[PDB]
RNA sequence: GCAUGUGGUUUAAUUCGAAGCAACGCGAAGAACCUUACCAGGCCUUGACAUGCUAGGGAACCCGGGUGAAAGCCUGGGGUGCC
RNA sequence: CAACCCCCGCCGUUAGUUGCCAGCGGUUCGGCCGGGCACUCUAACGGGACUGCCCGCGAAAGCGGGAGGAAGGAGGGGACGACGUCUGGUCAGCAUGGCCCUUACGGCCUGGGCGACACACGUGCUACAAUGCCCACUACAAAGCGAUGCCACCCGGCAACGGGGAGCUAAUCGCAAAAAGGUGGGCCCAGUUCGGAUUGGGGUCUGCAACCCGACCCCAUGAAGCCGGAAUCGCUAGUAAUCGCGGAUCAG
């Protein structure tokens, strides 16, 4: 039930970095710290590597997973 | 207070949220009063010597 | 109290009847200082006595109190490396206080819904020498001369 | 009723306003 | 006849005019400004003291405090004005102690505490 | 209709300062409403005595900003003379709006 | 007095009653009587068979309820669950999801207390 | 039941102190970055701050671009006072 | 130690843009306007209790009781902590002897963490309900804070909020509704209209950014819990219990 009003956020760092990967079709690996960002319907299908606290976790994006953020896929807390 | 952070917390930041306080005197950051701009310790310190005008010791 | 017996707070008699005994009782119902509420309780509990009994509630009240005042009590004591229940003649002050209190503690334990009601019934069954108000009275005494084997301390 | 953030007191407590406590 | 009744941070403007016997407070009937208030009757006690009920009117105003205090506040005021009418009245008033005023004021919350007295609870000392 | 507000920190400093305006205002002016108190606004400071950690310590500091008013109706060019540059208090701030 | 979904709320007031239904809370109920003119004050047992039906037809063809609500949620959970979503994991672990603390008061999501050994 | 402090266990890090009464909603009267002292990874060295010295080049200053997560690195311009 | 100093209670003087038919004239009958400082108030100074008076006890100090008085014997509450004790705490506030690093034990940044959870204790909050819960109409408070800040009022929206926009530099505008209470009516003793945990879902706002980790709103969900083992805390009067309001810090 969280919310960012009118104007969904995504860091231009990868936005205009990932879109350029559209002019060529597909790529393989993306690495950027901004996990601040929401995921866009315009972003589906790429394999983005997000930063943990030390590692860089690779995340495949699904047609079914557009409404969540990047951080929601990079677990920080190692447990058990 | 580390000089590396007094003088630091003074230069304008790229984001307005980032800007916090410090005590002009001690350099403390934990609890300065805006009104005087001094570390709670510091407030007392001068409050006592009589260096903060109109600043008396409350009694009621 | 170490230095003195300390004076006993004097109360303002009732605005209605005028007996301080009244004011004392009400104080006892009152919780959280909502003395305006507890005031009502007593009055509406009085009105119940009028409708349910051909008698002035003022009188009924006193006689009910009069009947639960235990005149005998226990007060534990360590003599011999042991707890010896010493029965003892209770003073005037402590009776009146024990009465009112028990009247109440007992009342709120009634199966009845409305508070004022609970008081009303407890106030009657009291003057008729029953209920629990008087039971919490007869029970203490049922310890008084129960262990009267020790009234030599 | 103080935790019931959807009642009278519920709001009065949190000091928030809502469908349960309005502005007159 | 004005007297001035103050009690626990609440002022009471008292006016005794020879009338039928009615109290108007802040513009409303005495018994209307105090509905459901048990100790309400308390205000008039200083009057029924000298058997002077119904001979005066009571134009009363009040500011500050709480209704369950203002009562006493008026109570005093009436008393204080009652001397203006007949100073010789003290004889029947002070024995009943209506010309006294108590510092029943709400004590200051000291620090380290939860109120003016109520200290905080430690468990394993 | 010269409205004179007097805000300060010391109540004696203002009393005098205020009186000083009362005196040379009746000698050359006319009918003055006298000096009036407000209110007075306090600035409390609840600080811990020790610098280390003892919540239960706490010293209490206040800061009283006294407010005094002196009204002068029927403002003459003669009144403004005595009350032109004939002041002496230091920790007193005045402002006029007429 | 019967069936909304498969349920039977009865002998009490309507407004109260309807609460009993999985999908209805102290809100919908009032907004389902305001949309029908049935006076809440009246008990369930004293409803006009016709009055009854209206309520029925309405409530059933608008809000998602028991036989379907419990469903939507259920899978809704498995949603982010099937995904490497943090929130999903908290769900796996049976811990707090919304963001609480996992050091003290959490018990509501762990259930009974599981006491273990320690030192001094 | 939940908030909050602490033990303990955990963790790349879970920064630090406080310890019976006289530690534990205690420094912290305000941890999302910041704060922040911790851990990771990228980067910087007369260094983010003081006073100064010896050699070489330039008023200070201002506005771009490239690379970049930012910092940083590279680069380019206009620019030329007081003695 | 007491006293001198502040706040509280009585009263007096000085002061009237707070206050009022207190007494008169008009009203859109709002103290709104005049007009008036009386009262409330506001605040600066000063008076006032000293066992001074009466009875008793007493060698005296003093004690008990009474009276007049607003107040009594230190009238209530503050600030105010001796010589020293604990090698008390604190070099992470600051300062400072000493040793230790100075291409790093320094400095910038990005992201993570301080929020981790099988458990355990401390301080607390919410509740187990009819002396009660809910909705409605209605009445009394203090003390604070306010410039890009407090926001009247109107409009959109269930609503958080948003759009518009007046007043205040603040005893004269605003935060503001105090709450309990009172009048009506609903509940009828249920795990319930008690209780609000947790979870789904949809939104608002702050802010570069609310995943980790923000409050708020709305719909749904509606858990433990029916008064607490041994044990253990606070409080001697306007106190405890209860009820709401304000501020500091601070974008939130
Ligand atoms: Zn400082």
């Amino acid at each position: 039930p969280r919310s960012l009003k009118k104007g969904v956020f995504v860091d231009d760092h990868l936005l205009e970095k990932v879109l350029e990967l559209n002019a060529k079709g597909e790529k393989r690996l993306i690495k950027t710290w901004s996990r601040r960002s929401t995921i866009v319907p315009e972003m589906v299908g790429h394999t983005i590597a997000v930063y943990n606290g030390k590692q860089h976790v690779p995340v495949y994006i699904t047609e079914n997973m557009v409404g969540h953020k990047l951080g929601e896929f990079a677990p920080t807390r190692t447990y058990r | 207070a580390r000089k590396a952070l007094i003088e630091k917390a003074k230069r304008t930041p790229k984001f307005k949220v980032r800007a916090y306080t410090r005590c002009v005197r001690c350099g403390r950051a934990r609890s300065v009063y805006r009104f005087f701009g001094l570390c709670r310790i510091c407030l007392r310190e001068l409050a006592h010597k009589g260096q903060l005008p109109g600043v008396r010791k409350a009694s009621w | 109290a170490r230095r003195r017996r300390a004076e006993v707070r004097q109360l303002q008699p009732d605005l209605v009847y005028g007996d301080v005994l009244v004011t004392a009782f009400i104080n006892k119902i009152m919780r959280d200082g909502k003395k305006n509420l507890a005031a009502r309780i007593f009055y509406d509990a009085c009105k119940i006595i009028q409708e349910k009994t051909g008698q002035e509630p003022l009188k009924v009240f006193k006689q009910a109190v009069e009947n639960v005042k235990p005149r005998m009590e226990v007060r534990s004591r360590r003599v011999g490396g042991a707890n010896y229940q010493v029965p003892m003649e209770v003073s005037p002050r402590r009776q009146q206080s024990l009465a009112l209190r028990w009247l109440v503690q007992a009342a709120n334990q009634r199966p009845e819904r409305r508070a004022a009601v609970r008081i009303a019934h407890e106030l009657m069954d009291a003057a008729e020498g029953k209920g629990g108000a008087v039971k919490k009275k007869e029970d203490v005494e049922r310890m008084a001369e129960a262990n009267r084997a020790y009234a030599h301390y | 009723g103080k935790g019931d953030r959807r009642t009278r007191r519920g709001k009065i407590w949190r000091g928030t306003y809502g469908k349960y406590r309005p502005r007159k | 006849y004005y007297g001035t009744g103050r009690r626990k941070e609440a002022v009471a403007r008292v006016f005794l005019r020879p009338g039928n016997g009615k109290v108007t407070v802040n513009g409303q009937d005495f018994n209307e400004y105090f509905q459901g208030l048990v100790r309400a009757v308390a205000a008039l006690e200083p009057l029924r003291a000298v058997d002077a009920l119904g001979r005066f009117d009571a134009y009363i105003t009040v500011r500050g405090g709480g209704k369950s205090g203002q009562i006493d506040a008026i109570k005093l005021g009436i008393a204080r004005a009652l001397v203006q009418y007949n100073p010789d009245y003290r004889a029947k008033l002070k024995p009943l102690g209506f010309l006294t005023r108590d510092a029943r004021v709400v004590e200051r919350k000291k620090y380290g505490k939860h109120k003016a007295r109520r200290a905080p609870q430690y468990s394993k000392r | 209709k010269i409205r004179i507000k007097l805000r300060g920190f010391d109540h004696k400093t203002l009393d005098a300062s205020a009186q000083k305006i009362v005196e040379a205002a009746r000698r050359s002016g006319a009918q003055v409403s006298g000096p009036i108190p407000l209110p007075t606004r306090v600035r409390r400071f609840t600080v811990i005595r020790g610098p280390f950690k003892h919540k239960d310590s706490r010293e209490h500091f206040e800061l009283r900003t006294h407010n005094r008013l002196v009204d002068i109706i029927n403002p003459n060019r003669k009144t403004i003379e005595q009350l032109m540059t004939l002041d002496l208090p230091t920790g007193v701030e005045i402002e006029i709006k007429t | 007095a019967r069936i909304a979904g498969v349920e039977i709320p009865r002998n009490k007031r309507v407004d109260v009653a309807l609460t009993y239904i999985y999908g209805i809370g102290k809100a919908r109920a009032k907004e389902a009587l305001e949309k029908t003119g049935i006076n809440p004050a009246t008990r369930v047992k004293d409803l006009t068979e016709a009055e009854v039906v209206r309520l029925r037809e309405y409530v059933e063809n608008t809000w998602k309820l028991e036989g379907e609500l419990r469903a939507e949620v259920a899978a809704n959970i498995k949603r982010l669950m099937d995904i490497g979503c943090y929130r999903g994991l908290r769900h796996r672990r049976g811990l707090p999801v919304r963001g609480q603390r996992t050091r003290t008061n959490a018990r509501t999501r762990k259930g009974p207390r599981k006491t273990v050994a320690g030192k001094k």
